[PDB]
């Protein structure tokens, strides 16, 4: 699935 | 005149299918393009931006007096996205591409 993606950068 | 912290142009569609977007955004044959759109409420906006051979629409919230933009809450809209030119957004992309091809620049 690719409609949205939660705008994070990078899981740190 | 008429500066702002808003206002401007080029970065946010107000109307449009939530899906047309993604064809939109596929039509357009290079990696990297990023763009921001309203959704079908006044309550949440959404950044459309593609990279590669995939789309990547994000979706931002508004609460009550601010704005979660994802994993903190900003100011408003534009002053999100001035740090966020410098900061990455998803675990990849940024606003890095504006208008791109080999005819752009």
């Amino acid at each position: 699935d690719n409609d949205y993606i939660i705008p994070l950068p990078d899981p740190k | 005149g008429s500066p702002g912290i808003h206002e401007s142009k080029e970065w946010y569609h107000a109307s449009l299918t939530r899906a047309q977007a993604e064809h939109m955004l596929m039509r357009v044959p290079r990696d990297g393009a990023f763009l921001v759109r309203k959704r079908n409420e006044p309550n949440s906006y959404a950044i459309s931006f593609r990279a590669e051979g995939k789309i990547k629409h994000c979706r931002v919230q508004q609460e009550g007096q601010t704005v979660m933009l994802g994993n903190s809450e900003f100011d408003s809209l534009v002053d999100l996205i001035s740090y966020y030119e410098k900061h990455p957004l998803y675990r990849k992309m940024k606003l890095r591409y504006p208008i791109n091809e080999e005819n752009s620049s």
